[PDB]
């Protein structure tokens, strides 16, 4: 996804609704120095004509994968009774229901990705050709 | 005027496009088989063509064409010529005229052997025999010999030349790109070039088109040759069909197609499996030529005081802290060598590269000729048969004419003077 | 074990000796044909391109000199400079 | 054919150090960290061959 | 002669990280997590054969 | 945000062992930070994306051909 | 004299700029297989040629040189004389 | 060289980087100089007298370069040879080769279009040779740790 | 099955209903952005002619087996 810097300002803002911010490449250039993306192999702030680059951007508790909600939930669940009212006998059950929210959630991962090893792999499928 | 309306450029550009498959499937064929023989038209003194990663195909390539040329051109005698259509007044009476004839007819082989020797035919038609294996097809050009001059053969690479064809198969138009110095022309090309306007110096390279083409009038076969879009005055000549000395020649033919196509490119798409394989067997073992010594941190051993110290010394230390990194991937290694193996012992019989007989050959022999004619049909397909065919007629027959006017010829009776002839295999006994 | 495969496709390419030429203790014509169809059967037809760019003009700048030197009996230039055949044909009394 | 390094996150040892390091370096790390991901079907690979 | 890679939900390796990464790219996981299916039938096989 | 995770609940961790101890809530956030100590590691490699082959200062002359 | 219109000292400095790739070449083959055979332009009389890590270069390329020397240039005959004074009429007349 | 007589007339080999050549893609000779530096005891005489008649003292041990040019006439089709010393012609050293026939032979192992010099047979093979190089330096080096 | 955008808005609803969305192939491209199906690989939550994905949906405690 692009990012449009302001171009009077030429910088772009990095708030804090973006989670992650990764270069599609191998190498990471983009960092954070005060509010604002940072390239730090160019040591400039300055930017034009926008980066293209993997974000992670949050989302509500809504607007969420189902099979992720009860894991969200479950974990909280966990932390809401360890921080207020820390009963022995529940933290051990919710720590086996987290165990399989969380396989189940792997699970829902694999099946939206879709991942082919032979052709959905970048380096494999260059091979394949014949 | 036909097919010269339009030019000698302008045809030769029309045709590039659908010359343009053809050169990149030759430039396939020789990126995974010795590159630097058939090269990009860009690259030009400074490519450092890269090795590929799999050796089969380089070896491969020599193998076919030292097979094919020890069978298509032989030391002994491979042409004979037969005289038909009145044997039957000849064989059924007049032995002493048999005996003549034949005499004669050895007299013109014999002779016509030692002007492809002597003028350096065979080292230039084992280049073509390269080019052929790797690139479509090649077309060979015989000048005429004028006096007594060493005159060698004239190959063009695909990419010098173009050539058109019909369904039937025969050639419509061919048009050759030909890059020659305003010093090395020829008398009559530098002084219509001069013609032309401006001032030429000697390093100065300009391009020479020679159209043959197939007039609507007649079955002549015409050829001019241009410079600059103007033809000059004595190119112009009328040529047969057997007797042009313009010989395009494919290996593998396909209906419907003015060029041929690579023997390799069958296997092209199997050596491009086989030099991936071999391509990460040789990275994986690059990673695996590299020390690099893990230490482990909740250890005792330093490695200030390893270095530090001569051979022998005592140090502190514990063995289990030093480790090194190692590649692990065994399992990995052994199925993809396994498979690589099984590629190049299937490449192996495609390219003809085991043969225990054919690898011990102290001299020519008759019969191993045929040998090696025979391996040519029992593997590879039938290029020998179409081939040949194609390449050793063809030059068999516009040497003889082109020769037959300079050399001198006795009396001879009837079809004597123009003998049936027959190539290959079948010529040799 | 790559450096050893890696060994044996260069091994081939520069035809490293396997007992083909090393066996024998005398030099004789079908020795040097053997060599020559070796020299075709690796390294492209470089034996065939040197016979024309080496062998060939080594021969004939040396029948000019020669010529100056030694007077041959037959005046006629074609006999005193005859075709030159610098092939496998060569190799062998004939 | 295709090599990927399977580090473990829980390890000690880091790819930087690894990569950045000349041949005959000592980096801080452990062995059993860093594992390679392996195609591991052998009784396919021959009951198909 | 199929393949078929069987992650391990209870483990770190994500195919995301193996699909994208190149040749020789140092990848967070663990090797035990992927494993692939496999035919089972090897005693069958030997008597059916 | 990998990192800034990490920080707060190594820091709530370290906050309950000095001051005031509960045993419960120490025993599941030695297991939170564990989890987030490796989230944080996922995302150096993700972040770095070292390549053994190309990236490396070493190997990747040797491959050079 | 177009040619030479610069003279021998030009004409062989532009012509030796074409070369410079060909140069680098032997040197990086020569410095594989036998750095003795081509020496770079710089070093002379102190240049302590290191040896190859492997020897299969320096084995090949001496073999390969022996090879080529005893088919193309043996003791026995390697020119032949064809005499052809017609091209057909010499053994007829 | 000329024969010269019966006295013993050994052949002058020009290593690439003495001589220089240029060719057209068709293959053939347009000019091509070749470099040699000679003591000035040890140079020719008539050589010598043309750096003395050029003028300025040389010690004999001091080496003075010679260039040896040989052209296409762009009239006529045949060689032109002479010698420069110091950028002067030598006098009386200009000749006219036969055509087709100078001394000279450049040679090329392998021959390309469009490309007026030649290429090695080991560049080939140069990359499985300098891969071995890798390798075989690696397993030397990992001995000498151990 | 397939989703029918309104003609106006050109926007497909993804309802509470909707337990998932998953691509009929491989690799699913349907997220939810706003309550609505949004295109992650075309960036577009605008929709023309329909989408084909799989649903699940919502039943009672009743209708299960």
């Amino acid at each position: 996804i692009t990012l449009l810097p302001d171009v009077y300002s030429n910088l772009i803002v990095y708030s804090d609704d973006y989670l992650s911010l990764m270069s599609t490449s191998g190498q990471s250039i983009y960092v954070n120095r005060g509010g604002y993306v940072y390239d730090r192999t160019s040591q400039s702030d300055r930017f034009d004509s926008g980066i293209t680059v993997n974000i992670i951007r949050l989302r509500d508790y809504d607007e969420m994968p189902e099979c992720f909600r009860y894991w969200i939930v479950t974990k909280a669940s966990r932390q809401f009774n360890n921080r207020f009212f820390g009963a022995p006998e529940v933290e051990g059950v919710l720590q086996e229901e987290e165990d399989e929210a969380r396989r189940l959630c792997m699970e829902y991962e694999m099946d939206y990705g879709g991942y082919n090893m032979l052709d959905g792999d970048a380096f494999t499928s260059g091979l394949l050709t014949r | 005027t036909g097919l010269a309306e339009d030019g000698a450029k302008s045809v030769y550009e029309r045709l590039k496009n659908d010359r343009a498959p053809y050169e990149t499937r030759a430039q396939n064929c020789a990126q995974y088989t010795i590159p630097s023989l058939f090269p990009k038209d860009s690259d030009n003194a400074s490519t450092d063509y890269q090795t590929p990663w799999q050796a089969v195909g380089a070896r491969g390539l020599n193998n076919l064409a030292s097979k094919l040329m020890l069978a298509l051109f032989p030391m002994q005698t491979w042409m004979r010529l037969t005289i038909s259509e009145y044997e039957a007044k000849q064989l059924l009476s007049d032995p002493d005229g048999l005996a003549k004839v034949d005499e004669g007819l050895s007299m013109v082989e014999r002779i016509i052997m030692n002007y492809i020797e002597s003028n350096s035919y065979r080292v230039t038609l084992f280049e073509a025999l390269k080019q052929l294996v790797v690139a479509g097809n090649v077309l060979l050009y015989l000048p005429e010999p004028e006096g007594s001059n060493y005159n060698p053969m004239k190959l063009y690479r695909l990419s010098s030349y173009v050539v058109q064809r019909d369904a039937f198969g025969n050639v419509l138009q061919m048009v050759t790109r030909d890059q020659i110095a305003f010093g090395a022309l020829p008398e009559d090309i530098r002084k219509a070039v001069e013609g032309q306007g401006g001032e030429k110096k000697a390093d100065e390279t300009i391009d020479v088109y020679t159209h043959i083409y197939l007039d609507e009038d007649s079955g002549e076969y015409l050829r001019y040759e241009e410079v600059e879009g103007m033809e000059v005055q004595g190119s112009d000549g009328t040529y047969p069909k057997e007797a042009c000395p313009y010989i395009p020649i494919r290996m593998v033919r396909l209906d419907g197609e003015s060029y041929g196509r690579s023997y390799i490119e069958e296997y092209l798409g199997d050596l491009r499996s086989l030099e991936n394989l071999q391509e990460a067997i040789v990275k994986m073992s690059m990673i695996s030529s590299k020390v690099i010594g893990l230490v482990n941190p909740a250890g005792i051993t330093q490695p200030r005081r390893l270095t530090k110290a001569q051979t022998g010394d005592f140090v502190t230390g514990r063995p289990e802290d030093i480790s090194f990194l190692q590649l692990e991937k065994q399992a990995d290694f052994t199925v993809a060598k396994a498979v690589s193996d099984a590629i190049e012992a299937r490449l192996s019989f495609a390219f003809m590269l085991n043969s225990a007989v054919q690898r011990t050959g102290e001299r020519v022999t008759a019969e191993e000729i045929r040998y090696v004619a025979s391996e040519l049909e029992d593997t590879l397909g039938g290029v020998y048969s179409i081939l040949s065919q194609e390449l050793q007629l063809p030059l068999v027959r516009v040497l003889l004419k082109q020769l037959q006017a300079t050399q001198q010829i006795p009396e001879l009776p009837k079809e004597a003077v123009e003998p049936t002839i027959s190539t290959g295999l079948e010529a040799i006994g | 074990a790559v450096s050893d495969a890696i060994e044996a496709r260069l091994s081939f390419a520069f035809m490293l000796n396997s007992a083909v030429q090393r066996t024998g203790e005398r030099v004789t014509a079908e020795e040097i044909r053997y060599v020559a169809s070796e020299l075709e059967d690796t390294l492209g037809g470089v034996y065939s391109i040197l016979s024309q760019e080496l062998q060939l003009p080594l021969v004939r700048v040396l029948l000019k000199q020669l010529q100056a030197t030694q007077q041959i009996p037959e005046l006629p230039k074609e006999a005193v400079e005859p075709t030159i055949s610098t092939g496998l044909e060569a190799i062998g009394r004939g």
